[PDB]
């Protein structure tokens, strides 16, 4: 399947030139960025593998495309995300966030049913690559 | 031989000389500010007028009683300093009054509402009455809570940013069964929405009980989390006759592991109240649905206007409010619309006559509300959508989903992709108002799910003139 | 593909096609019934409009949607079955709306107005809209509790027949303290007043909070029970913004041994409903306060009138509820008012154009509400008084007590005098509303009191044209 | 102090010709008439003694008028009402309520304030003619 | 045995000039000035009876020591206060009571000691004058 | 407000000396406070006492008396012309005398001292404990036999302090506060915490009564510093004032 977490999923897989083009919305916007990764695409997974510090003051969208490569280069089997911060007072937080990678296959996700009280049940979700360990999966 | 001979001796005297008309006077940043749309009756002097709303909204009654010496009534009375002609209006005019912070209960809207709109509506003496806006002050803001969860920490629960969120609510609005309402729920999750909402009118009736439509509905929640990789959400609806029934099925939502539940505006303000401590205290979304709101909002001439509900329910802590669309079915002027988002999202208000916000206002750093467009919206208005909403807002559509030829999936797919290819273009900083058919067009060529719900709802409109209009275009 | 062609294939189609007009439609007496006031844009069909009402505030929506197929779709489809043009107002028809009993929420309020005003009133082909009236079945009704008290109990727990009862709001509305509020609640309570009470914006403030109140105001009742012989009560106001809070309060009340408690329509109706059910179960007397109610039941063109908002209050379970005093400084015309009292008052309802009930309607033998007369009158317009509200009402004299200049024990006697005078002519058969000046000027002879208020409200009066008038005068 | 309980206690005691019209009322509204009376005018005693049985189909005032004096010549120092009693459905209760007679002289009440939790207090009325038995009333 | 109650109790009664006195000072700090009695002095009876209506720009003593002898003489047998209200806004309440009349012999207060829970006891404090109706006190 | 303002700063090794002296606290944060429980304005209310200073004892020796003893005291001193009479801040519940005596006996000597008097009496009884159940405890007894008024010590802590304020609120009850262990850090010039600040703090916690000093007494109090102290308790305004230390 196609895990649709970051704002533009249901889109086909940007090229670095469209990514190119976000980086400029995110500069304009005096975001900070990151990037960050993971092989647990687990929805409440917050925190993904940092890659690195976060640039701050960028002014060229090359230099934070270029890290986006090195991480897909270092990564190439991990979902990979690029994230925009605020620091504004009302919002301190991020307002964007996207995939720029993808493993070549995606075998989705396991759904448990934990029969508790009366018909209520207790949920668990679970990648069926996090059932691996991390040097295996995809 | 005790009788009086005094401002205070027994007998009526006009308002305006009981001390509720004061033009010298000078705002405090304590006070409470309100601006109202004065009618006089025919013969009333409107200065008189807007010193009986004053007047009889405070601590004034008909006739002049003693006891007011028992008080620091120069203080506890309400001051009209200000009254201007409405623009293009000989019958109206907007008067400004103040209220001393002491006259009202620390977080209660009930009380502040008591007072502002009690009794001044149904005066006689004044042919027309309507609340346009309000200057609540810090140190009272204060004494609120705000936004049980914010939009905010909103988006940070939902591992989404950047775009606006998409809801739909399920159709027919009453009538479905609890298995088959989950199987809509389910179908429109995994097709692309983020969120599916029980109707305002759906809370626990003989067509179908509410504990069934809970459970199936979570396990269809479950599913498209799976299907999906999302956190997806579903608006189950706790509205009830007492706060009893509300807190057996919020509670029932909580142990069953929702993200996010609704209530009605018509259960009122302490209900409501209530229900944002409960949500804030128990990591919950809470939604609110305008139930009711045009009964009192519509009309230009008498009632309240709608931006002043936002700033109450904002206050009260609520996470979500229909603020309206633009081109959807219901009324929503443009300008006046910006006025109630930004009412509901910025940390700071300016006075804007335009968009009908009288007052200079700080928000003392409540949460922010998340507004809701829904009502007769479809994808192929997601240019304008995006241009007049913005990117903090929930798009809902209902029949703009179940509606599509192709099944829910379908038409919850199409509504996904049109709006991420339109902010996608947003960024890409181009003209999308006046690209947005093109933008559609060309992300059509790629979804065949998109390609049919722009035919289908092509010429679908809702031109008609408004009715809660500005004074200042 | 399995796409469909009939009725329920993608698309928008008129309302009154949907299934939602139908003249011939047979009312079935468990059926809720609605009369609205419609204005149509200027361009639309009235028929169309009425469809539209009905389609909207049931299970309709701007798009046909299949999954109607999965449900008793004509079953619960509401119909339009009846449009007529408004007198003399072309821009308005009178439109009757039946509703399936399956459609609401036993007993619940809230349920049943999310329907019924949850969204219609912002239809933007529907330039005004206003509910007029609602015939609500025995089925239905019977769910409902209906007064805690009830008149009946009421006067049989305060031992007071055969005439109506008196009360005075506190003046000024804000700024007493605890001690000063029990003094003016001993004086009046004394001085021949039945009930006094808490202004309905005196909750719980900087200049005064809500526990003193209850314990000098107790104190000062039970004094004037002491000297007078009388079952004494003051209205002591659990109005706040969370429900455990009202509760609170409430207790307390029940504590100290209160007869009587009031709260604010402003709470909102889960609130209300909430309080309705304790006061029942806690041998309470619950008085409402309609504030906020002119807020949409002033106009005449959009909104809903107030007995639709007493039919509704009845249901949840009210004991007073203010209703108007024809002659006072609110809104009252003498014909729809009289509407306004049979709708809380009578076991059965009569359908009277004049009076705006448009249905006929028993009340399943639900208790009957106690009317409140409240609002710029004074002793001398009693013969007015009994003769426009009659016998089972409360008078309620605020600055028509306090701001007599002998003190508040004096004006309170005043009232009671007039209103034993006025009923006991009343009683001797005389024709005391063209007898009243004198029927007073005579009592007042024998009391300084009665003469002293009598000369200074002498002139005063409140005479304005009416805005919410009958269309069949 | 003055009993103002009844729905005229406030005007001057009723002459038998007010009360005859009184009755009047009472016969032109289809009521059933009552005559009670007691020498415990506690606000809370609902159960003052009975004159007998409830005139009915009342139609001549007399009648009424004749016991309501025989009853004021047999409780000459007691408190005496007449009730009028509705038995239409939704009714069904006491619709007017009269003093016909007080004893001479009125003591007033008693108010004991016993002081329970915190500042609550639990108060007691009682009449001072109560503290002694009714032989020795008024 | 002296009640107490009033701020110069301990003291011997005021003289009219003492009186006078302490209203030149009630004057001094803007205070309107009642006058109050009653037989029951209870010192939970919050309410006594008032004296006319307050008076307010009191700006001639003698006018207020008019009142109080003027009262003095109506209700010889009772306690009679005199008292200084204050608008000032975190005020609003009494600032000054002092009793100017005391009925000549004072009975006292009867304890009662209701045995409640284990060795809690629920009080009620009452006048022995309180037993009797108030035109017969004093 | 405390952990941050004084939290760390005051051991830290470049400042030889600090010493927190006020502080002005926003109207906008001030009404997010209580305040006092009852109030001075109230409090004369329902004592029915105007026009003049209160008058109390705290009974001694400090600590070996009975609860019987204890109510002797009480009893004598309420009806000899006190308003008031107190449990010491160190009498809470110990070997020569449990609390539980000590609250039975004192409103017997409190109601008795009413009844020979005609005014309202009233006698601290002291809730200060090591937790906050047994506080509620000692302070729910109080309020079931008819306390007019309850003490605590500062030495509880201010978390325990605003816990009280809010019950007392709640139960219409006088809160007493006395200052135990003040003087540990406000009594010195050059280091520690003014005593006008803790005033504030107190202020806004909901407390109802606070020993400020006397002047001429046996304890520090300068007349214009302590006159600072008065002003920030009873005062509706603050107005600044180098002399006093405003």
């Amino acid at each position: 399947m196609r895990i649709t977490q970051g704002t533009f999923s249901f889109l086909p897989d940007l090229t670095d030139e469209q990514i190119k083009k976000q980086i400029d919305y995110m500069i304009s916007k005096k975001l900070a960025i990151g990037i960050e990764y993971t092989n647990d695409i687990h929805p409440r997974n917050a925190y993904w593998e940092i890659w690195g510090l976060p640039l701050f003051d960028v002014t060229d969208p090359a230099a934070v495309l270029f890290e986006i490569n090195a991480c897909r280069k270092a990564r190439s089997n991990f979902y990979i995300k690029v994230v925009g911060f605020s620091s504004v007072r009302g919002i301190e937080s991020t307002i964007i966030s996207f995939i720029v990678n993808r493993p070549k296959h995606e075998p989705g996700f396991n759904l448990m049913r934990q029969e508790d009280k009366s018909r209520s049940i207790k949920y668990t979700i679970h990648s069926y690559e996090s059932y691996k360990p991390e040097d295996e999966r995809y | 031989t005790r009788i009086k001979n005094s401002r205070y001796e027994s007998g009526v005297i006009p308002y305006a000389k009981m001390g509720y008309w004061n033009p010298d006077y000078q705002v405090k940043d304590t006070d409470v500010l309100a601006l109202f749309r004065v009618t006089p009756q025919p013969g009333v002097d409107p200065i008189e007028a807007a010193a009986a709303v004053a007047g009889e909204s405070s601590t004034a009654t008909w006739t002049v009683v003693w006891t007011d010496l028992l008080t620091a009534a120069d203080l506890y009375r309400a001051k009209a300093y200000k009254v201007d002609q409405v623009p293009n209006n000989p019958e109206q005019y907007f008067a400004y009054i103040a209220y001393e912070l002491d006259l009202f209960e620390e977080g209660s809207i009930a009380n502040l509402t008591a007072s502002i709109i009690g009794n001044v509506f149904g005066f006689k003496a004044v042919k027309a009455l309507r609340l346009e806006d309000m200057r609540l002050p810090l140190a009272y803001l204060k004494t609120f809570q705000g936004p049980a969860t914010g939009v905010i920490l909103e988006r940070e629960r939902l591992d989404k940013f950047g775009r606006p969120l998409l809801g739909c609510t399920t159709k027919p609005k009453l009538g479905l069964s609890g298995k088959n309402y989950g199987r809509v729920v389910y179908e429109a999750l995994k097709g692309g929405l983020d969120f599916v909402k029980d109707d305002e009118n759906i809370n626990s009736q003989p067509f179908m009980r509410w504990r069934e439509r809970y459970l199936f509905t979570m396990e269809a929640v479950n599913k498209a989390s799976a299907a999906t990789g999302e956190v997806k959400g579903h608006y189950l609806n706790v509205t009830a006759a007492t706060m009893e029934e509300m807190y057996a099925r919020a509670n029932f939502a909580k142990e069953l592991g929702s993200v996010i539940i609704m209530i009605d505006l018509v259960i009122g303000y302490t209900a409501i109240q209530t229900m944002a401590k409960w949500a804030r205290d128990n990591d919950m979304i809470l939604h609110l649905h305008r139930a009711g709101n045009s009964t009192y909002s519509r009309q230009k001439n008498h009632g309240m206007n709608f931006r002043v509900i936002c700033k109450w329910m904002r206050m009260a802590g609520v996470d979500h409010i229909h603020a309206g669309t633009v081109v959807g079915k219901l009324e929503g002027d443009p300008i006046i619309t910006r006025g109630f988002y930004k009412t509901l999202l910025l940390p700071k208000l300016e006075r804007n006559l335009q968009e009908g916000l009288f007052f200079d206002m700080e928000w003392a750093s409540l949460r922010k509300v998340m507004p809701v467009a829904s009502g007769g919206i479809h994808a192929g208005q997601m240019h304008q959508l995006i241009h007049y909403l913005g990117e903090d807002v929930v798009l809902q559509f209902g029949g703009g989903t179940i509606g599509h030829p192709d099944g829910i999936q379908a038409g919850a797919t199409a509504n996904r992709v049109a709006l991420e290819a339109m902010i996608l273009a947003r960024n890409e900083n181009r003209d999308y108002l006046t690209e947005g058919p093109e933008i559609l067009r060309e992300a059509a060529k790629t979804c065949g799910a998109l390609r049919t719900a722009l035919d289908l709802w092509k010429d679908i409109t809702f031109n008609y003139t408004s009715t809660d209009t500005s004074d200042f275009v």
